[PDB]
């Protein structure tokens, strides 16, 4: 199982940036995906999810309306489009594969992330 | 932070140390399953424990844990220098819109 | 009761459904479809054809 | 888009009558056509449809097996052949041009109607 | 009749009159687009509204409509003497073999 | 709507037999067809279905692989070809026109059937 | 023999006789519509009732029916001598590969 | 979060009037909605709720059978159809986003409201 | 690939004008063609398409029945015959070569057009 | 105007600017590929982007596209003074009788 | 119903091997299929499933990313393509026909299987 | 292996023996139907019981079974020498990605 | 089937050169044919196809408008007239007899080709 | 070159070597049949495989093809020294105005 | 709120009778319902309750096993099926809407009732 991320870099605040996660080693179309982020020196923050067939999306309150999550099953690719980036959005973003146990879920496989910096 | 974790834990090689994760009626005592992740200093996190007691085949039996009431715990036995890492708990808070919530993480230092 | 959509649900495909063809569907022709010519097609008819006298 | 009706008249019951709708102003061959009828004092009854290329047609249950529809694309003309006419078939017949939006069809242009009377 | 329409509605010039159309799970609540036609006493039932809310450029803006659940409606505002007409609703009934189904039509009488 | 059946008779077991349901009065090609049978002293059994364009077939489990259903739309005719007829397959066979209501289907028009006897 | 029907019912002319049809979660309570057929001694069954309550224009109002839970029923009122016939129910069993399933069939005897 | 009321105005009693709210900044399809109203000089009255998927509706007793609540997720729009308006229905109507805490719910992002006047 | 266009000029309303797009550099007979137009000060509007073998002719609704599209495969020339010109039909008309990608088509080459003025 | 485009976009040369295009479920979100054309101020338009993202060789590698739901986009990096042009999006509207539909068009002004 | 496996044999680990199951006696195109395996001395293990129309596929966690399941309805044949075979993959592989009861599914018919040996 | 079965059972011809199958809330108590297969020493497994209690016509009434809570069982009456076989239970486990799960199988030895 | 090929040699750029593939072992007029080429050090490039009666002629984009393909059926010989040759067009040109399988075609006999050098 | 092929493959006589050819949904997964040609070092690309698996009578029976989705394949078993050649796959491309397309071409070197 | 009963009449003991109550003015599906009866000279007797979603049913001991209560939400109708009517079942039957206060419940809206006579 591989989760490969790309698209970080630095932008001034207000600008958009698009991230993506390419995957292989498993059937992409059978699993939902997650994004989390880790600001430097901080713990983990859940950011977004998107069921396997694209039927449902949920976002962290801190980003809803600013970030969009989507996927293209034919290319085994997960995308995250961030608009109006704020300085506070600086973090390493990671994709992960959704898994579910019983009354709650978890991620099992993780990519290595990419760094997005938002700064004057 | 949603789940409460101590910021630090330590012990000498060979000792047993534990890391707690305390929630409440919204996220642990609520019947939600608790999960744990391990992050090594320069990489992505790894699933360590899942389903409160289970673990991936890639995890040595040094790590185990359980959940009772609103308090979950990760036990690390036979502490080795290579077990120095950041550990995080994860659950679901029914009062929030997000699928996952995390504690603030605990940093385990091995007293070599 | 909480009227909102429920996050915290299994987001994965469900491998537990009848995988067989379903013999319970209207078998009749469907009189409910655009009956018009459909001007949305490739007008350049050459990507693949049999060039022989007796193709 | 001009649709012109022709062929009504009084028919002894059991006899046939052939209606037609002459069209001009549009490419007849690119559109499907419909027939509807309105008995005096009554609302509208859908009668039949011909697909633009003649590949499929459908009839109202009340007339299937008695009515035949056809079209000659080279003459821009729509036809309705009614055999074994019954008294109950007295109505003003109209042609219409097929149209479709998302989930259901509709007519946009209509001819002005012609009256078919079936009577002893 | 497939779709239910009142046989008659009325109002004085300047008033607002609405014409209902009620179906079921077979033809309105079924997701099928609803269409409206206007028949004047000596002619064909000219298209008034299509796609539930849209209309031909030949229709003055006094006409509008809606669709919700199994209900649909045509509204005429600023009723004129010239709006006396038979109005019909049209849809598709998934249980029937015909392409189109109609209500019985409603006569709108303008109380001059 | 006429459904006219022919082709019954008696054969030794192990032999093949072909039935044919001729139709008229409706557009054959717009409808799916069914075969059912009734053993001489029993209730009704479903045997097979064919979709209006021949694109999909289903058989009763008890006859699958032994019976074949087919159509020739140009002749308005439904066929049933039985191989290796068993004694147990003795019954009156009937064709019927497929109809469908909402959550389940039904037949509306029925033919008169023909008797197939397998014996020795 | 998927749907359960009594083998026989009876009554004198003018009386009301009903014929039951009982299934399970696979074929009646399942949400699958129930249909009824009438068979006279020398011919093919004729559709009597469809869509649980509707009927062909060729059926007099003597016959009607209903559905509730896993139960379904055919009612015959004003029983006539000509109503002597077999009656069968029909549905779809989600556990089986065939499109139609039938009940055993009930014979109605008119006590003339 | 942008919630915008529209469609107010004044009507004679007995008339109908449809109100609606346009929205953005969040995923409309993931949340239930509420309508509340405030008559001039009065406090707040809860009027109605609709579930995120439209499956359930509840009304204040004072309006049930007179008011209808509905929504269209594809247009990010919430609607309220008021029939047979009474004088007592004069009020400012507001749209609110449903939120839920533990044993009870609450709203947390309201609009500005629009005024509906019912008078002869 | 080169598309050469002429035939514009000022024509009184009601009168006709013929446009002609001469083509070279490719096999004209193997491709469909399009006409588009742009009134001065306006954006782009699709006008018509012809199928490489003349089997299909589609027109914008606003011109169907007044305009005729044709192609002479032996002269590598695309024609547009406009009858009953209206003032509203003043525009630069351009030919373009049809191309098709997946779920939709596109043009991949334009000539420079010619100006058709309908006036006086 | 079928597809929605802003009337204007701008930026200083060397900057990145984007041209948006938004349709509906009938034309962009319908699965139809979006194409972009560039109309230099005094000539015929040329294909800039096709298949939502690709460019026709000769086009400088400064231009690229994107698609999401009913949204479509053209990004221009390394903006040059010479990029002043009207940019148009093209798709296919399943509800219309034509072959191609266009957006209003956006005028790109380079601030230098 | 006969299901017949072939393509077994022995390979060095790291090599590929392709199995197939031919079927007869039933309509292949109407049913989903399963592969299961049994290592010598071991019980049964589920390996993979393919729907009747190829619209999905699921794999055991231990083989996903190494194995591919596919089918060709026109040949009544089920295939299993195994890449990078490991020693641990030695087993008898069997095809089986999918069946489904109520809340869970089951296999009804089995083939005979074939032995795949991975060694050195 | 997620369903628990004893590795071996036995008894003299003429005896009644049972083979258990025990799961958890993920696969039996869950509400998932339990199935049983019979394997003879040199063949492919054959469906013995399906739907917890039903069986194909090729199975003699010697075999029957039940499901209760997380327990399930295969009962064999009239034990014959010919019943020597491995018996396996099968279900669906909601915590796993695979459609089917099995027990480890039980070998039945008939003490002739 | 046998193919004999000639016409290569050095031609100054900008000038034309004609190639000739004489054929035997089959009726020339009953089959269509293909040309491909291979620049030294490169893989294979399809160049052109001609329909058995010369009615359809398709070219690689790199040579469409540059090359002319024809079938002189009376000479049992396939010709390719290449105009405006560039130095980039140096290649061994080969003929093959057209063959066709199902969803795609192929060549089923190859000649030996001839070398065209565009230089000096 | 539009189909992906390794530039080179190898093996000693007796060994099995394969040549891969992977395309997209426009030319392999397109539904087109993949063909293979054997360009012996000093001649024309003789047809080797046709119809994804078949071969001319002029080809030894150690050569065969295969296809799954977008992946086409050629295998040579019992490799001989005489098999040194450039192997090419061939298909059609639905987005191409031409016809045949080839892969990059793979040189098979036989390691005496 | 309007609750309207239907179906009374005179039935010989042993026979069945079916009652129904149509409702309007409120959301039928959100409320449970009750049936009560009043013998012609007596006080009120509770007969049965149905839970708004049909999940529970309770009956008076005097009728349990003889009477059945049911709902059809799509028709806004409450039904009562009485089998094996006895003479003691003569009464006016009424429907009523369930309401609940705190430790006990109550009916708020009542219908008019209909008379069922069981005799001779």
């Amino acid at each position: 199982v591989q989760l490969v991320e790309s698209g970080g870099g630095v932008v001034p605040p207000g600008r958009s940036l698009r991230l993506s996660c390419a995957t292989s080693g498993f059937t992409f179309s059978n699993y939902g995906m997650h994004w989390v982020r880790q600001a430097p020196g901080k713990g983990l923050e859940w950011v977004a999810i998107i069921w396997y067939d694209g039927s449902r999306n949920f976002y962290a309150a801190s980003v809803e309306g600013r970030f969009t999550i989507s996927r293209d099953n034919s290319k085994n690719t997960l995308y995250l489009q961030m608009n109006s980036l704020r300085v506070e959005d600086t973090a390493v973003y990671y994709c992960a594969r959704a898994a579910y146990y019983d009354t709650s879920g978890y991620g099992d496989y993780w990519g290595q992330g990419t760094l997005v910096t938002v700064s004057s | 932070s949603v789940l409460t974790q101590p910021p630090s834990v330590s012990g000498a090689p060979g000792q047993t140390v534990t890391i707690s994760c305390t929630g409440g009626s919204s996220n642990i005592g609520a019947g939600y399953d608790v999960h744990w992740y391990q992050q090594l200093p320069g990489t992505a996190p790894k699933l360590l424990i899942y389903g409160n007691i289970n673990r991936p085949s890639g995890v040595p039996d040094r790590f185990s844990g359980s959940k009772s009431g609103t308090s979950a715990s990760l036990a690390i036995t036979g502490l080795q220098a290579e077990d120095e890492a950041d550990y995080y708990c994860q659950s679901y808070d029914r009062r929030l819109s997000g699928s996952w919530v995390f504690g603030g993480g605990t940093k385990l230092t091995v007293l070599g | 009761a909480n009227p909102n959509a429920n996050p915290n649900a299994n987001p994965n495909a469900n491998p537990n459904a009848n995988p067989n063809a379903n013999p319970n569907a209207n078998p009749n022709a469907n009189p409910n479809a655009n009956p018009n010519a459909n001007p949305n097609a490739n007008p350049n008819a050459n990507p693949n054809a049999n060039p022989n006298a007796n193709p």
